[PDB]
């Protein structure tokens, strides 16, 4: 529902990977302060749904690269892909 | 930190597993005030605490700059929404002089969530569940084919 | 040629780094002029915003916002650690 | 062709009627037959009128018009007697009729 | 010649059902206002593109191109126009071999 | 007054317990579709019971065709005749069924629609995934085909009187829906 | 689009003109083309000139994938229940109509006109497989059957003796501005999700479904 | 040296306005043969130029009007021929579409599930999302009503 | 490199960081990219793709380049000063009096109900 997403954020069982501090950080630099640490927990939250999602955008244009039916690395044109399937803009790096 | 704790676990199970895919490949084929930089560099440790996916830390740097940039750009787009709804200067906003607010303290945090990304709240307790059965999906996976290369080195 | 930035190589590598062949010489001429003209308005832009933080040796936030004043879409991945090469 | 293979066909045709718009463009390309087996043909307009209505009327009323048209006396008393019957008694509701109701398809001679 | 307000009107009525019914003076004035400005810039880009093309004629198919292209605003209609071509990255040898040659100077040398 | 389903075909595996040289068996039987390149066993086969068979040299084989659970097993017999009498250890054993088809005809129209979504539990009926509409019971595991003339496929059976139990329950079900 | 039309009609409603007909098959052309494509460049970026169902199903990469999973193996719910549980009904051959538009689909038979019609000088080193045309044609229903419905949603969402000649047989839903504006509505951007760089300037991306 | 070996390219300010404010006239040459059988006229600029332009009115402009409007621009920047008919609808069918999108957006930003909307919430969401409208113009035009 | 610190030295501002040039010609590839691709997209244009209908074969004269530009400066790239739109527009805004009015000498503030009260934010 809604009203246990914020009977949950305040005890220790749910705490987002962000740190409160970093968080808090943040909220001042783009101007806001508030004595409450729900809505902090819950910004820090979608933000780390949002990364996890380009995440899973990376892994699966990785698995299609070879072989679909020296390790894993997640290079440029795996992300030229993903960030470009959002509205993130176009990765066009070169050398010389 | 329960949920720090349970990346975590998946951070820990995911380098043993992946250690005894690559030596079972090898054995197949044998035969507070704080500051800006702080910020940023806690906020890629968080990143590639993330990356259960690829491996933490396992890719360019480039790339790591990128996501953090990336993700400092959406935190801030988040709360200049905010923000910005509370301002408002507008009539269907604004505290009523009989104290009649067209829409209350919350509708304005739903609402300033639906604007960027988040369509709904109970999307969230969605990617929850859905990590954490990430977890023991991969999990049984990969500890299915552990039993099933312990029978065939036999 | 008409200016800095020899179109001989610099545009030729873009183009044929795309795919195409024929690219006129008078064409990558003007091109060269256009991106020259380009790089003189982001540079002074961003002194613009140079002398506001009452500096002088311009750091890359100053072009990243003199991006993001003239419409134009931002530039992600360049830290000043770790340095170049 | 002969006009026993379109009698056979106006027999094949009879039997339908006892898609709807199948039927429909068999007896549209029947009414371009008019230019004896129009006889009979113009023999069937009649009895299907006399039958139902709630029938879709696409092939009906674009035929029922060229049936008022094709000079012969039996089947234009009898076609002209279903619609002047349908309407009120009165020369009123007979004239708004015949106007801003019942458009009149033929932009020819007649 | 044929027997001789409710396009606005409709385009606002089909949005909601729960009223949200604007004001003009301050907003509706604004909305004319940009449709003005839209026209105005796609008909101007849309002849520079038909004289582009060679032909001093007019303007058809330049304004869908004009849309697909730089607004995102296709229509499914009158017009096909598309690229046709999947833009390769490659002309003939010397590009890949610069390319091969700043990845040995990267792995080894 | 009966109506009951007729088997249309049991596919058998079973297990001639020894090693099998392919090529061989392929030649002395001369009639078998032995092919390179592609799928390593030999396809043998007989005109009664008209049964299609699939030799692995993993002595084990798949026999196909067979209209009831003796014919098969007789079929399985036959086979381990044609790769025993050329010397080997052709030991029929551990002969198993892996599926059963059956079919029948309920002979009236039925109104699948109404069987459908009064029943979506089990019913299923996409237009672009698949022609017809389907039902899959739970218990037994099978999955049974309803068209609308009558007639019915029961599906995934690993065993005979599965199919009578599938069709002694559904029957009644049909008959609601029967369309006048 | 007769195929189209029977669609149309498989979906709820019928009687469209050939106008909305020959708009939707001019949908559905520009929308298969753009898949062939992406994917054929994601194979050339691969370095594979062989189109291949791997890379389209990941090309929807939504839960676009459960249902075209079924469709393969063969060759919110309680909605799509309720409203078929309304439909039960005969005569007139009520349900036989139903499934005419199930088995009439391009990928029935008829492959080779619907790989003509479409763009086929694509690829002219290789051709593809008559797997992925099936798959195109349960792309293709799908994106008739959606279509449909929000045509029929925004439709809905506007709100004497007889003279015998009028059949009371004939009504007039549909029409080009009911699909356009479902087709607007479709194009709903990205989930948004994908457009949340809020701030800024500047803008382009093609769309599918 | 200086480039741009033309007979120039101007890169002044008040030239540029001027030249990008009067009306141009294609009139053309004729050495052996200009072809094109409909010869070109300026009466049709200042026609565009004179028409009850939306804004003015209440509603979006019927194709007439449109029309009038587009032979003026057509051949204020040096094409000839008459707009054809169907050009018209495409771009009011693209413009509906247009302010459909941005009225969409506003009523995402009020009300979150009796209700009646401002310019605020309008400029809210033209802050919020900038990437709809063209800059120029009209945004400045809006930070003056307010 | 170099060749980009000689352009520096035209404006007088010799304290870069050495992550400008890279940066600055990233973007300038970036942008010619974009410029000329759609410059091609026009020359093919003229060339008259569809599903199949002909070939396609470049020139890429510097008309179909002025054009790809003239489209991205339609929505980038600060043009010259609109000082005209100004000057009206702040003519209409310069237009209606003050309020001319004494507060006596303090702070005159809006009312509340447009004043914020920067309390804790709360539910």
């Amino acid at each position: 529902t809604l009203e246990e997403i914020l009977e949950m954020m305040e005890d220790e069982e749910f705490t987002p990977i962000i740190p409160d501090a970093v968080t808090d950080y943040y909220l001042a630099k783009n101007g806001f302060e508030t004595s409450d640490i729900k809505i902090k927990r819950i910004l820090a939250l979608a933000t780390q749904k949002f990364i996890s999602d380009i995440a899973q955008d990376a892994y699966e244009y990785s698995r299609i690269r070879s072989s679909s039916s020296n390790k894993v690395v997640l290079t440029m044109d795996d992300l030229r892909s993903a960030l470009g399937e959002y509205g993130i803009n176009v990765k066009r790096p070169n050398f010389y | 930190g329960m949920n720090k704790k349970f990346n975590e676990i998946i951070h820990l199970m995911q380098q043993i597993r992946r250690i005894c895919f690559k030596i079972s490949l090898i054995r197949q084929m044998q035969t507070d005030k704080l500051d800006s930089d702080v910020s940023y560099n806690s906020l890629k440790r968080s990143i590639s605490k993330i990356l259960m996916a690829n491996g933490f830390e396992s890719t360019a740097p480039f790339c790591s700059d990128v996501i953090t940039q990336i993700a400092e750009n959406y935190f801030g787009n988040l709360v200049k929404t905010l923000k910005n709804h509370i301002e408002s200067k507008s009539i269907n906003k604004v505290m009523g002089d009989a104290k009649f607010q067209k829409v209350s303290n919350k509708d304005i945090l739903l609402l300033s969530l639906l604007e960027n990304g988040v369509e709904s709240p109970d999307a969230l307790y969605e990617y929850y569940n859905e990590n954490i059965v990430k977890q023991i999906s991969k999990l049984e996976g990969l500890k299915s084919r552990l039993s099933s290369f312990l029978a065939e080195l036999l | 040629s008409h200016t800095l930035w020899s179109p001989s190589d610099t545009v030729k590598d873009a183009a044929e780094s795309l795919g195409i062949f024929n690219l006129n010489e008078e064409a990558a001429k003007n091109l060269a002029m256009d991106i020259e003209y380009r790089i003189h308005e982001i540079l002074d832009q961003a002194s613009k915003f140079m002398r506001h933080g009452k500096r002088r040796t311009l750091h890359t936030s100053d072009i990243d916002r003199a991006l993001k004043v003239l419409n134009l879409e931002p530039l992600y991945g360049y830290d000043v650690s770790r340095p170049l090469v | 062709v002969d006009k026993d293979m379109l009698l056979k066909v106006i027999n094949i045709v009879t039997e339908w009627i006892f898609t709807t718009k199948e039927k429909a463009g068999i007896l549209g390309k029947m009414m371009i037959f008019d230019l004896e087996l129009s006889k009979k043909f113009n023999q069937v307009i009649v009895d299907i009128f006399e039958s139902k209505h709630t029938e879709l009327t696409a092939r009906m009323e674009t035929a029922f018009l060229f049936g008022t048209r094709l000079s012969d006396v039996s089947i234009r008393k009898k076609l002209m007697s279903i619609l002047s019957d349908s309407l009120e008694l009165d020369i009123d509701k007979r004239l708004f009729y015949i106007i801003k109701d019942q458009n009149w398809e033929y932009l020819s001679d007649y | 010649s044929q027997p001789s307000l409710k396009e606005l009107l409709r385009n606002v009525g089909a949005d909601e059902g729960d009223g949200e019914t604007v004001i003009d003076g301050d907003v509706e004035e604004l909305l004319l206002d940009l449709a003005d400005e839209f026209v105005t810039s796609v008909t101007s880009f849309a002849c520079r593109l038909a004289k582009h093309r060679k032909v001093d004629n007019i303007d058809m198919r330049d304004v869908q191109l004009h849309l697909e292209r730089n607004w995102n605003i296709r229509v499914p209609g009158y017009a096909s126009d598309e690229i046709r071509s999947v833009r390769k990255f490659q002309p003939t040898a010397g590009y890949n071999q610069k390319v091969q040659g700043v990845a040995i100077s990267k792995s080894v040398n | 007054s009966g109506i009951v389903p007729t088997l249309q075909n049991i596919v058998a595996t079973v297990t001639l317990g020894c090693r099998l040289d392919l090529k061989t068996v392929a030649l002395h039987a001369r009639n078998a579709e032995y092919n390179p390149k592609r799928f390593a066993a030999v396809i043998m086969r007989i005109r009664e019971p008209k049964t299609t068979a699939l030799i692995f040299a993993s002595g084990k084989m798949v026999v196909t065709g067979a209209k009831s659970e003796d014919d098969s097993k007789l079929a399985s017999r036959k086979y381990a005749r044609i790769i025993q009498k050329i010397g080997f250890a052709a030991k029929f054993t551990d002969f198993k069924i892996q599926n059963i088809v059956g079919s029948c005809d309920v002979k009236f129209p039925i109104r699948l629609e109404g069987l459908a979504f009064s029943h979506g539990t089990f019913s299923s009926y996409e237009p672009e995934l698949f022609p017809g509409l389907i039902y899959r019971m739970v218990k037994p595991k099978i999955v049974l085909l309803i068209f609308v003339s009558g007639k019915i496929v029961l599906t995934g059976a690993k065993q005979r009187e599965e199919i009578y139990q599938a069709f002694e329950a559904i029957y009644p079900v049909l008959s609601e829906f029967r369309k006048m | 689009m007769e195929i189209q039309q029977m669609m149309f009609v498989s979906g709820e409603t019928n009687d469209p003109p050939v106008e909305t007909t020959s708009l939707i098959e001019d949908i559905v052309r520009s929308q298969v083309v753009e898949i062939v494509l992406h994917s054929s460049q994601t194979a050339l970026s691969r370095g594979t000139k062989s189109i291949v169902p791997e890379d389209v199903i990941f090309l929807i990469r939504h839960d676009k994938a459960k249902v075209n999973r079924l469709r393969t193996y063969l060759s919110s719910l309680k909605r799509l229940k309720t409203n078929d549980e309304r439909t039960k009904n005969m005569t007139k051959e009520e349900y036989v109509h139903w499934s005419e538009c199930r088995q009439a689909s391009f990928t029935f038979r008829k492959a080779k006109r619907f790989r003509e019609w479409c763009g086929l000088s694509h690829l002219a080193e290789s051709r593809p497989s008559d797997d992925v045309i099936d798959i195109l044609g349960f792309l293709t229903f799908e994106m008739v059957c959606s279509i449909t419905e929000e045509a029929l949603i925004v439709k809905m969402l506007e709100e004497r003796k007889h003279l015998f000649d009028g059949p009371d047989k004939d009504v007039r839903p549909i029409t080009s501005g009911h699909v356009l504006e479902a087709w607007r509505r479709l194009q709903k951007r990205n989930v948004e999700k994908k457009a949340i760089r809020n701030f800024q300037g500047g803008k382009l991306r093609s769309r599918v479904q | 040296t200086r480039e741009s070996g033309k007979k120039g390219m101007v890169n002044s300010v008040i030239t540029q306005t001027r030249q990008a404010l009067i009306p141009k006239v294609p009139v053309v040459t004729r050495p052996t043969n200009v072809p094109g059988n409909s010869v070109q006229w300026a009466q049709d600029v200042i026609h565009g130029f004179q028409a009850l332009l939306a804004s003015e009115i209440y509603e979006l402009p019927e194709m007439d009007n449109l029309r009038t409007r587009m032979t003026g621009i057509s051949r204020e920047h040096g094409l000839i021929g008459p707009v054809d008919d169907s050009v018209i609808e495409i771009m009011l069918i693209g413009l509906e579409q247009h302010l459909k999108g941005i009225v969409e957006a506003a009523i995402d930003i009020v009300k979150y599930r009796r209700h009646t909307l401002t310019i605020e919430d309008m400029y809210d969401t033209l802050e919020q999302y900038p990437y709809l409208v063209e800059p120029g113009g009209t945004l400045l035009r809006l930070q003056s009503v307010m | 490199v170099r060749l980009l610190h000689l352009i520096f030295a035209t404006q007088n501002i010799y304290s870069y960081q050495d992550h400008v040039p890279l940066q600055l010609m990233d973007f300038a590839y970036r942008y010619t990219t974009g410029t000329l691709q759609d410059a091609t997209i026009y020359s093919d244009h003229a060339h008259a793709s569809n599903a199949g209908n002909a070939g396609t074969n470049a020139q890429l004269t510097t008309e179909d380049i002025r054009l790809a530009i003239a489209a991205r400066t339609n929505y980038q790239f600060k043009p010259v000063p609109p000082k005209e739109l100004l000057l009206e527009l702040a003519a209409e805004r310069n237009k209606k009096p003050l309020p001319a009015v004494i507060p006596t000498w303090g702070i005159r503030l809006p009312p509340e109900k447009y004043c914020l009260t920067g309390k804790d934010w709360v539910l």
